[PDB]
């Protein structure tokens, strides 16, 4: 059943909210350290990106309004651009944890 | 040891500063007037001649 | 040479009340936090003009209460104005607790360990101020209160004596409570000092739980108005709650002399007490109530190790939102509970709405963030 | 002649110390209209049933 | 058991009168300087 | 090379050579102008037409009043008054509604 899995996940994506505040996924991260990290690491084109999406969030939500229906973010176009540098950040945390150990 | 205080200029921005200062007075004076209710300045009044 | 950044006095109130950088975008739901505050000092302000006349010796506690309420000028107004004080004093601390909970505010753990410390306080005060009437629900939850913590075996005992100053709840029980209970809300002032102080180490959260630096505004003037504006609110149902109805939330028993020989058919006290009372009645075991009761107010400070989520708030985790309204509907539950007679079918319904307590803050919300991130792509 | 809050601005709002005479004044005058005003009404949902409206069958 | 009954419902009712005297004019004053916010206009303009 | 009209004060300063006279630079060709991104554009209109007068036989100056040029229907054309009592005759009727529910529910349970 992987096309249930999948409408099941575009219902909870539509359900989660983020979308109608012009959010990605990536944005909803909490700006733990190796978050923080993976934003220090990140192009400035893709940083200015991001933080004029959390000023417009911010913005939406001191007002209790939403984005218009057409301008919300659809589940297809949303780019997991922090990714790569998260998955970087973990496995060289976790190299520097494994040696600490020995 | 206050004769830094004596000339023109400052005589001049006393002379500005006496109307606010007599207005702020005012305003002191009536509300320290209301808010204790003085019976010399309210039986003056005309309106508010009846609580006394 | 401006004042507010120069001068030492100045420059604290400067850099926490006026220039202080906040988000845009708190809703009404960070009033509570500083309405609270307010009602400190609301209460401090009508305690001490009830200590003016209290006289704390057992033949003369009641009838100095009904002298407050009968020969003082607006006596009656201040005392019914402490006492509807303290209930809307709990009633701001739970929503501020439970917006806590909600917009993931405990991973500030030192503002939230100086906050359940500081609830640890003010639910003592709160008790020993309603034992301070000297009434027959106050002498009768005083003594109920004290014999069940007396149930730590060969501690217990010598503990609860030198609570009581003797066997049982008398004068120097009154007297010494009367001391603890004027002591104790400045050390909550200096615990709420300590408290915002942890907070502006690291500033404040914002409702979608992102980061606010992207767009702060100065505290002066917008959240200065907006606090101005929630004191006028509380302030509205604080009088109509004094000036209308002064005992819906209070107990008639308690306008009887305290009398030991009589025992009252039901013992219950207030209802920011009941939720725990009733999990107190839910085991059937002295020590296991006991630490029930002490558990069921400290996993609040456990929680900031509960979150295994990699979203903050939860705005955008619609099960989890779910699953806490149903922990909101089984604290009315048990604070509903807690009120009752002890009879079928209170008992079973009282234990059911303890266990899921207790697995939905334990349990439930830390697989239901796990499940969420799994959704989301982010767990493998 | 333009409307009333230009001339309230005009000689009364535009100086703080002026701003602050006539929000006294008018807490005075405020103070007794609203006194007399609300206890009017009060008497009037409570006719016949307080002390000064039963007062003169006992009082000499 | 209540001498201060006919006393606490006259202050009730000039509470009631006062506060919905002032909680518009609150609100309005709440509602002047949180407007300054309420229509800020944001806009991007990246280099690309 | 000798003035150029500049410095805030609506005159003409001293400059050089190379800035009064040359005021585009030694760049090859022009780079870019970006545009700008928004949330949301705003609605620009105006409104000038206002109305006239009244007296006898003015029956063909609100001829001319009421052709639209406008987009709104027409028991909102007249502006205020009939505005404000349209909005007062359907926060009265449905206050009526509502406490016509609430009098049906009370009249239905019994004492
Ligand atoms: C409902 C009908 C009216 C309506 O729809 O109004 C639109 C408006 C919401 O429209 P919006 O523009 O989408 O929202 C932004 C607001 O305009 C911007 O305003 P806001 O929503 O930020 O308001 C701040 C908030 C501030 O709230 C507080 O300060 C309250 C703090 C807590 C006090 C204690 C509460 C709990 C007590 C328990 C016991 O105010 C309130 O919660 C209500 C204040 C009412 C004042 C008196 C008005 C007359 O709704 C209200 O204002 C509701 C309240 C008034 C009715
Ligand atoms: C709570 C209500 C007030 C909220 C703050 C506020 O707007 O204050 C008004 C103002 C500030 O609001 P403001 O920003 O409108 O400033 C007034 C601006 N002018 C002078 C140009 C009109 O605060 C004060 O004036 C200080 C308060 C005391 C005023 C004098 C009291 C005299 C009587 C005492 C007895
Ligand atoms: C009551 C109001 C309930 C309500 O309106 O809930 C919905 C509201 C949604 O707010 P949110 O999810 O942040 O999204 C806003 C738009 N994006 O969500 C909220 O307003 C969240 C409110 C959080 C605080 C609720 C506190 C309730 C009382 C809890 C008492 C017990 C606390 C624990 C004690 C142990
Ligand atoms: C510490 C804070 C305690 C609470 C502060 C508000 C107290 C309001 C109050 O009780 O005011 C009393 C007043 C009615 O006074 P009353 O007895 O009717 O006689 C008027 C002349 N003596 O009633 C009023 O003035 C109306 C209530 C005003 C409340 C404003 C709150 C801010
Ligand atoms: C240092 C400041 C305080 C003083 C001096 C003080 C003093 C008193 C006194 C003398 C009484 C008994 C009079 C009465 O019947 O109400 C009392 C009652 C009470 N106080 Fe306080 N109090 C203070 C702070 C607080 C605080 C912060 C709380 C809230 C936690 C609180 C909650 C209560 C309660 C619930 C009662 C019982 C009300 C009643 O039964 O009438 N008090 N207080
Ligand atoms: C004694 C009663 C309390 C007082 C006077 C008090 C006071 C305050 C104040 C003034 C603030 C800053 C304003 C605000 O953010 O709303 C605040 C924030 C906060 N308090 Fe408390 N508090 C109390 C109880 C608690 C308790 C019991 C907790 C723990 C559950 C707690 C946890 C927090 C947290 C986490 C914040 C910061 C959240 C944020 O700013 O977004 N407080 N408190």
């Amino acid at each position: 059943s992987s096309k249930w899995l999948d409408g099941f996940r575009k219902w909870y994506y539509n359900a989660a909210g983020f979308n109608k505040l012009g959010l990605m996924r990536d944005d909803t991260l909490h700006e733990t350290e190796d978050v923080k990290e993976a934003i220090r690491r990140l192009p400035e084109d893709l940083y200015n990106d991001r933080m004029f999406r959390i000023k417009r969030a911010l913005d939406l939500t001191m007002r209790h309004q939403i984005l218009p229906k057409d301008q919300w973010t659809k589940y297809e176009e949303d780019k997991f651009y922090l990714e790569p540098y998260l998955k970087e950040v973990i496995r060289e945390r976790k190299e520097r944890e494994e040696w600490a150990k020995k | 040891m206050l004769s830094r205080f004596l000339g023109p200029r400052y005589r001049e921005l006393a002379r500005n500063w006496i109307p606010t200062a007599g207005m702020w007075g005012t305003v002191g004076a009536v509300g320290l007037v209301w808010a204790t209710d003085w019976r010399l300045i309210l039986d003056w009044v005309p309106y508010i001649n009846g609580k006394f | 040479t401006n004042m507010r950044k120069t001068h030492p006095l100045f420059k604290i109130i400067n850099h926490s009340f006026i220039d202080l950088p906040a988000p845009s975008n708190i809703s009404s739901w960070w009033n509570f936090g500083s309405l609270l505050g307010v009602c400190l000092m609301v209460q401090i302000i009508t305690g001490l003009f009830l200590a003016m006349h209290y006289t704390s010796d057992t033949m003369t506690a009641f009838s100095s209460v009904t002298h407050i309420c009968r020969d003082v000028n607006y006596g009656w107004l201040i005392r019914y104005m402490h006492a509807n004080g303290a209930s809307m004093f709990f009633i701001c601390l739970f929503l501020h607790v439970g917006r806590g909970l909600y917009y993931g505010s405990y991973t500030f753990m030192e503002t939230w360990n100086i906050g359940v410390l500081l609830l640890f306080a003010v639910m003592a005060t709160a008790f020993m101020g309603y034992v301070l009437p000297w009434g027959q629900m106050s002498f009768w939850g005083a003594t109920v209160i004290t014999n069940l913590l007396s149930a730590i075996p060969y501690i217990g005992t010598t503990l609860v004596e030198w609570i009581w100053g003797g066997f049982s709840v008398d004068k120097a029980t009154l007297t010494r409570f009367f001391a603890f209970h004027f002591i104790l809300p400045f050390i909550i002032a200096a615990l709420a000092i300590v408290h915002l102080l942890f907070l502006h180490e690291t500033g404040s959260n914002n409702p979608t739980g992102l980061n606010s630096d992207a767009d702060k505004i100065p505290f002066h003037p917008y959240y200065t108005i907006k606090d101005i504006l929630g004191i006028l609110i509380m302030f509205l149902i604080l009088m109509t709650l004094v000036l209308f109805f002064p005992d819906m939330l209070g107990d008639p028993d308690n306008y009887m002399p305290a009398n030991p020989l009589n025992t009252p058919p039901h013992i219950k006290p207030e209802w920011y007490f009941l939720f725990a009372y009733a999990i107190l009645r839910s085991i059937p075991n002295k020590l296991g109530g006991v630490l029930a009761l002490i558990l069921s107010i400290l996993i609040l400070a456990l929680m900031p190790f509960l979150h295994t989520s990699k979203q903050r708030s939860l705005m955008f985790r619609p099960i989890t939102q779910i699953l806490y309204w149903i922990l909101v509907a089984n604290l009315l539950i048990l604070t509903w509970i807690g009120g009752q007679p002890v009879e079928h079918p209170f008992i079973i319904i009282g234990q059911l709405a303890s266990i899921s307590y207790f697995s939905i803050i334990l349990i439930l919300m830390p697989i239901s963030g796990i499940i969420e991130d799994k959704m989301l792509k982010l767990y493998p | 002649s333009p409307t009333i809050p230009s001339r309230l601005y005009s000689l009364l709002f535009r100086r703080t110390s002026t701003f602050a005479l006539t929000i006294a004044v008018g807490a005075l005058f405020f103070e007794r209209a609203f006194d007399q005003g609300a206890d009017a009404i009060y008497e009037h949902i409570n006719e016949g049933k307080l002390w000064k409206h039963i007062k003169h069958k006992y009082e000499n | 058991s209540e001498p201060e009954h006919d006393h606490r419902k006259r202050m009730g009712l000039k509470m009631l009168l006062m506060m919905g005297l002032l909680l518009p004019l609150t609100y309005a004053m709440k509602r002047h300087k949180w407007s300054v916010l309420k229509s800020r206009k944001l806009a991007y303009r990246p280099p690309k | 090379m000798y003035y150029k009209f500049s410095s805030f004060t609506q005159k003409l300063a001293g400059a050089w050579a190379s800035e009064a006279y040359t005021p585009q630079g030694l760049k090859p060709v022009s780079t870019e102008a970006p545009p700008i991104i928004f949330a949301t554009p705003t609605k620009l209109t105006s409104s000038v037409t206002a109305y006239d007068y009244s007296g006898k036989n003015k029956v063909p100056e609100l001829q001319k009043f009421f052709q639209k040029a406008d987009g709104v229907p027409i028991h909102l054309k007249r502006g205020l008054p009939d505005q404000m009592l349209y909005r007062t005759t359907m926060a009265l009727t449905l206050g009526g509604t509502i406490y016509c529910l609430i009098a049906l529910y009370m009249a239905s349970q019994p004492r």
